């Protein structure tokens, strides 16, 4: 799982090296760093419910045609797994917020992502959209602070690139 | 591998859960430097530490070194010393990560079966992996003692509080023990 | 050559990634921890040739054989190609303060040394009390702060792993 | 590969001395803040960048996607908007590490004789690049215009200075030019 | 470029072997079916502005936000990019139709696909509207023999589970 | 075992395909000339005895020193043996025609043939002289078909080139 | 590789056209089944054109099989056996594709390159191209003489035309006469 | 170089063999007028056919006149020119001799390596190739149209035969696919 440690300890063993002057300094980032990134993930995980809904709902304004009869966002069971979706992203961020690395998001939503949307005919510009409105909505220091913020844009920016 | 903060979202997965519990995460944080000393005070000293706890181990058991034992010829005495560092080298990683993942995956799972192939005795190296275990305690605190160190003494001058991480010296203890489980 | 940066670019290289989270969090570990190897290799730039002296004289009064009549200190070339040495370990480990990593130590040191030693029936111990003399000479706040020596101190410690 | 510290070791040891201008590499630490902001920048934007830089190639030279143009099949733009990808990302890695050398070694090596090989245009190559050169400035600076951005524009929040990190600026576009002399 | 006679040479190179009973009874089919498949390469390339003029037609009247200010059909430019895509999969299916295999389709049309499409946040389901449409259109003896349609039919199949 | 199927099959396989064009229009091949050589099939069964028995006394005929003390035609069990050598060619030739492919004469007659003979130092020119004078002897229609008796020859040339 | 249809679809892409001359396509079905009669005549007979070819490059020249010639010693005149068959086999794709791609990329490129480094000559070699050429000709038209074949004679029996496929030697003869140019 | 009559000789002397196949050698003689009224008709018709061919190439791919195109800027398009001239020359060189020697010795070997290395793209220059092989069927045939030509239309006034030389069209044909082949 890809964070600041788990990259120097592979690496470090892929040379069978003990843990050098690189590695701790490398580790020094990831207590400077965390407070923000903790800030980030104590409030998506306090909220995630709202910023989730509100993002579901930005998606579907901007592609309505989804409501349509057998369309991705047309029945009462496509809507929930919808919404549920944009959640699990949200979660995956959070996930890389407490680890400081893409790790969770990689493993869990990335990886795959393409092929199942592909195989259920889903169009990735609603998800696309629905993380943009996200990167979009959030500032400093009404929501967090500038680095948490900052932490939590380029975690969304990131889930964005995967699926562009 | 996990670390300590991987290890939370994966137990949180298991319920499909946002990890909530930030204050525990806050009190790892809260911790790192003293960590990034302990790791420090054991590779500063690995030579050491393990030409001491082989020796220590052969100078308790003199059948290692002599006909049919595991340290002799010249060929397995330098594989042991070999084995005692990748051991020591794996519970530094689990340190440094704060998880045993790295060790439990990497370095104990199937250990016993190799060594149990090879002829390799898991008692004498327990042994090694005890005075190892005694000697990271001792180099964490930064309470070596001269009776055991001599002119190979060294002092790592960390900011010295009363229980001299007595909660990091459980943990590294508890890596080392998870080796001696997988050998016993 | 092995530092915070290198470490991370050579990982994110690897499996084709941008940089990401835990690639600027491990930098910024670099920003915190330079001020303190910056310190301790200006005070090494100098003082080198002082500091290099005393270690020297360390090991060769730990080992007056060397003086001997066909033993390595026991010639003037032999004095200050040993001196000499002593000046090279110490200058790579500058380098290694500058770069926050073993890099320079690892190639421009490490790598060789033992077959070079052996060829030439130089003996071990004295570059070890060398080491290990220096190693225990500081102390802060006198030499330097605290985090300074132990950034010196860990990279004597690996010159000293090398040869043990 | 260097970075700019190990860039400075090297050449101290051509003369084998030690580092002596410690104030540079002070003067390095304390940018250290906007390069991981002028980095963020361009990770975070890099799709949009690429797409842009391929598509405003192609929309100034249309013979790429007709009958012999080297993004023609759809094969051939798939392996340019690789490319423009892999481009973005070793000049992304110089600017982290302060130093040429991973882009140099690992990216530009060959680049032309490769290029020359498959038929693939330099000149439009170095158009695409150049196209990148100008959005890695606008991103760097936090000044993305709505007019080349629509509904895509993207605020980064990095604290403001009045000279918007020129220098930074200045170093990230003579990545790129290397990128172009070596394909020039 | 996979057609009959190419795949049992490969498969023949492979071996070391000169082509054999299976080789040239192999080529016997392609010499049976030429009939149909050049029936269906000669009707494609006598209509095929008509037949992808009406896929094109069909596959924007299912999606018509796709007319929408900055969505993939909203431009002039736009519209003629989409009604020349759809152009270019017949004359790859044309290409087929002539060779007896995929090849055509496989190198010059799937390969890449899927990386261009998500870059250019072109949605895939207007693709396999145009392709589905132009798969259920046919009939025979109408359009060609019942055996050419079904060349043609299972070529657009082809194309469409490239996509799905 | 190789046929027109298997060969395609393992083509298809290779690559992750499932059967397309190409595949189809070759077994089709097999559908058109399954008439020949199911015909030279039946023949061959029917009268296997009298046509082996007619290519082991030509390559006795053109070879009498087999006769002789000592050499390989020389006992009643040498005899028999090389007789029935000459119909184990001929019923893998059965095989072939069936399988339509060379499959079962390339995995139970060619392949090991050579080192047998060679251990046992069984000249190689008395099978060749067998299978030409059965290569030589067929007519079309007195025989079988046309195209039955090319499947017959091209089975029987083959067998001829794996030991020539 | 290409064969003779997808050769037709490759010249149509260079203008992105659909392939029109549909009646060229349909006069290649048209002699499908004589073509398959021309190659199962040289694959029927591929063992004694290559004896005899190889054999009669060396009776026109006797130092191939002198001390220094390229036949000599066995290693040699066996790798030349080898050769013939190969040259033959791509030929005979060739034949069986209408098509010489899959001769000029996996049989004639680097070739001449290949012979001069090992010291082949390539002027003895087209001495064998040539006379398997002519034997090529003469089992396609179902005409070898009894003077070259003695009692190795072979008759296909396929059913004859006046010309005798003279079209089909004339494309076989041409994919011979590459090799030759390859070598030359 | 070599001629149609050359050729016999060289490949006779691959054995040493005197040329019998005189009835060829009277066969070439006998089509000699009308080889040479297909020579005329290129040779009187080459800057019709080359600045067709070559402004045929661009209407077909708009960016080789474009940024970064390779027909720009002027001193790029009047290279092209030359090269379609030189090209279609060497190949009228060909159809005069009735052998390609001179078109593969002073013409083809190495064009591939230098277009490589000016980056002179071979998918278009093979375009413009296909479309002199065009030109130059109708003019051997003495059948340009009126459709292609306008004001430019020319008649040679050779004498007509049904098949309107066939024979010669298809070799002129694979000269231009030498070309094709060369840069293909
Ligand atoms: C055989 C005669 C024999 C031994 C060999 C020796 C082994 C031994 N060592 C310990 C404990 C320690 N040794 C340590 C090692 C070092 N101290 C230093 O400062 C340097 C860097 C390093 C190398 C010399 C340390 C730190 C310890 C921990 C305790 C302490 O400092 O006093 C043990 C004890 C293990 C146990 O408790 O089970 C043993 C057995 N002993 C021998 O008899
Ligand atoms: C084709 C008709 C055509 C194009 C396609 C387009 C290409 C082009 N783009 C620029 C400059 C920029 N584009 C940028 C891209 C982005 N801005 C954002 O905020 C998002 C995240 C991102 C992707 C859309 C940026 C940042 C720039 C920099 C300048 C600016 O912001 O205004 C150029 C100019 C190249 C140059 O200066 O040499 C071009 C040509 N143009 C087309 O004509
Ligand atoms: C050496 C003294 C010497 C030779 C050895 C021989 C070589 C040679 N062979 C030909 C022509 C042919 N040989 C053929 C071979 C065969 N015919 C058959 O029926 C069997 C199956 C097969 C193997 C024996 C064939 C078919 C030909 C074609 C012509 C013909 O049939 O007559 C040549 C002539 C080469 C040329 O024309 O340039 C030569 C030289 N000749 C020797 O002198
Ligand atoms: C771009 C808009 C464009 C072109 C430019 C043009 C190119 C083109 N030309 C041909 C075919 C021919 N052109 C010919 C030229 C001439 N005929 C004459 O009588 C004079 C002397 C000479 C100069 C004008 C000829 C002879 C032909 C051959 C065919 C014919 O006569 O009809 C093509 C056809 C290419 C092909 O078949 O592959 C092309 C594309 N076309 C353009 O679109
Ligand atoms: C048990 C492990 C020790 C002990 C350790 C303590 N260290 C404390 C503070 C501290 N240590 C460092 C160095 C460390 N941080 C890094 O970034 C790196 C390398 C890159 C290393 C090696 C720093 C920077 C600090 C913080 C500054 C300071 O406090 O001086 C510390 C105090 C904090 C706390 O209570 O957690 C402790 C306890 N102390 C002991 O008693 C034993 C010997
Ligand atoms: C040009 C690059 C920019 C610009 C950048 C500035 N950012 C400054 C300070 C700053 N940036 C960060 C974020 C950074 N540090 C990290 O550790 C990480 C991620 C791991 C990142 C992305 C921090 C934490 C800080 C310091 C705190 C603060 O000062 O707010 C900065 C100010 C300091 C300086 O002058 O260098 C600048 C200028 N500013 C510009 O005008 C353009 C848009
Ligand atoms: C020059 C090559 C020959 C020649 C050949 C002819 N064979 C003709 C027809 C024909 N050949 C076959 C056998 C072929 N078809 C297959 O599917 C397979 C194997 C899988 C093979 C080997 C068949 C079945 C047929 C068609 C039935 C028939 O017409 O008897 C043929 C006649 C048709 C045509 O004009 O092309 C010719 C000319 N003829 C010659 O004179 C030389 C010796
Ligand atoms: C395709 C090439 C033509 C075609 C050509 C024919 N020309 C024929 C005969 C012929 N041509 C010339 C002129 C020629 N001989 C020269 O010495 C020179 C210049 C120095 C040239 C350009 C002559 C003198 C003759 C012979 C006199 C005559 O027959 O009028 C010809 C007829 C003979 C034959 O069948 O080869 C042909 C076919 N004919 C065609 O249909 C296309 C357009
Ligand atoms: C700075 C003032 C901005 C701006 C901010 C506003 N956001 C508003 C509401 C709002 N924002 C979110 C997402 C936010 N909350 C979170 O928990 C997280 C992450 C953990 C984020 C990034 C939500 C869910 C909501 C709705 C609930 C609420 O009222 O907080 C907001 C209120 C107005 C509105 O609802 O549109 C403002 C003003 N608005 C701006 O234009 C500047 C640039
Ligand atoms: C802490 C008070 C120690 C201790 C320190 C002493 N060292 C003495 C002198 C000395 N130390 C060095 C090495 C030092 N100089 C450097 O430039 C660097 C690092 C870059 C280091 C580590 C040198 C070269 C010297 C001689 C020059 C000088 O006087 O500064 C020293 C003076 C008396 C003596 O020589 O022993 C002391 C007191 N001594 C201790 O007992 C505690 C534990
Ligand atoms: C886009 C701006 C171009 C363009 C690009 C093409 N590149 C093609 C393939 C290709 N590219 C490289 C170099 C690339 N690979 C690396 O690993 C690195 C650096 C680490 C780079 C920068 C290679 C080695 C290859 C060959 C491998 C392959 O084919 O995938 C390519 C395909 C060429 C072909 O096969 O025909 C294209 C089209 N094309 C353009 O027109 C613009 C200018
Ligand atoms: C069987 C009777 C069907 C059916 C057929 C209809 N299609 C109509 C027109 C039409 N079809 C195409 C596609 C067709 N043209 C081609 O060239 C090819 C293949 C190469 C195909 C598959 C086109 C382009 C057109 C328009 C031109 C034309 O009229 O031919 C059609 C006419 C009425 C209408 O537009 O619906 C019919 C009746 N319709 C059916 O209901 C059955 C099941
Ligand atoms: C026979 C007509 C020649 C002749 C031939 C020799 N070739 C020798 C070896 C050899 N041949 C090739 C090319 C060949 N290998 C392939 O894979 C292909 C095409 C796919 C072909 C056409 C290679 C690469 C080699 C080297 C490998 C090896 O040595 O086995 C050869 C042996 C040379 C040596 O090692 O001395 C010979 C003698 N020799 C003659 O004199 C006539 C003219
Ligand atoms: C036109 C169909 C092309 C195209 C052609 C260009 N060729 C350029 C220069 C060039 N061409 C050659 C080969 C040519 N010279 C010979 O002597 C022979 C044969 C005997 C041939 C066929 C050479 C050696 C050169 C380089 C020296 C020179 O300038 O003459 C060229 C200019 C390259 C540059 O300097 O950038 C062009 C543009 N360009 C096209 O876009 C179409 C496809």
């Amino acid at each position: 799982m890809k964070s600041v440690v788990t990259t120097v300890i592979a690496a470090a063993d892929a040379a069978g090296r003990f843990p050098s002057s690189s590695d701790l300094e490398s580790v020094q980032g990831s207590i400077q760093r965390a407070a923000a990134r903790l800030e980030a993930a104590e409030k998506l995980a306090g909220n995630i419910d709202a910023v989730a809904t509100e993002a579901y709902n930005a998606c579907i304004k901007k592609y309505p045609y989804l409501n349509n009869a057998g369309e991705a966002n047309s029945t009462d069971t496509f809507k929930a797994k919808c919404a549920r979706d944009i959640k699990h992203y949200l979660r995956l961020i959070q996930y890389c917020l407490v680890v400081g690395g893409t790790g969770p998001l990689d493993e869990w939503g990335i990886a795959g992502q393409r092929e199942v949307y592909r195989a259920l005919g889903l169009p990735t510009a609603p998800y696309v959209e629905a993380l943009s409105f996200a990167r979009n909505r959030g500032c400093a220091p009404r929501d967090m602070s500038a680095q948490a913020l900052t932490e939590y844009n380029a975690l969304l920016d990131y889930a964005i690139n995967s699926l562009s | 591998m996990l670390d300590a903060f991987s290890r939370a979202v994966v137990s949180a997965d298991a319920s499909t859960s946002t990890v909530s519990d930030i204050a525990a995460l806050r009190a790892f944080v809260a911790s790192g430097n003293r960590r990034l000393d302990a790791v420090n005070a054991i590779a500063s000293n690995a030579s050491c530490m393990v030409s001491d706890a082989v020796a220590g181990m052969i100078c308790e058991n003199q059948g290692l070194i002599q006909a049919g034992g595991n340290c002799y010829p010249n060929r397995r005495m330098a594989a042991c010393l070999r084995d005692a560092e990748i051991i020591l080298r794996y519970v530094t990683y689990a340190l440094l990560a704060g998880d045993a993942s790295v060790l439990d995956d990497r370095c104990l799972n199937g250990l016993k079966e190799t060594y149990a192939a090879l002829g390799v005795p898991t008692t004498s190296t327990v042994r090694a992996v005890q005075i190892m275990k005694a000697q990271a305690a001792a180099h964490i605190q930064d309470t070596p003692s001269e009776a055991r160190a001599g002119a190979k003494l060294r002092k790592m001058g960390s900011p010295v509080v009363e229980d001299r991480c007595a909660s990091l010296v459980a943990e590294a203890s508890s890596y080392f023990d998870r080796v001696i489980s997988a050998l016993s």
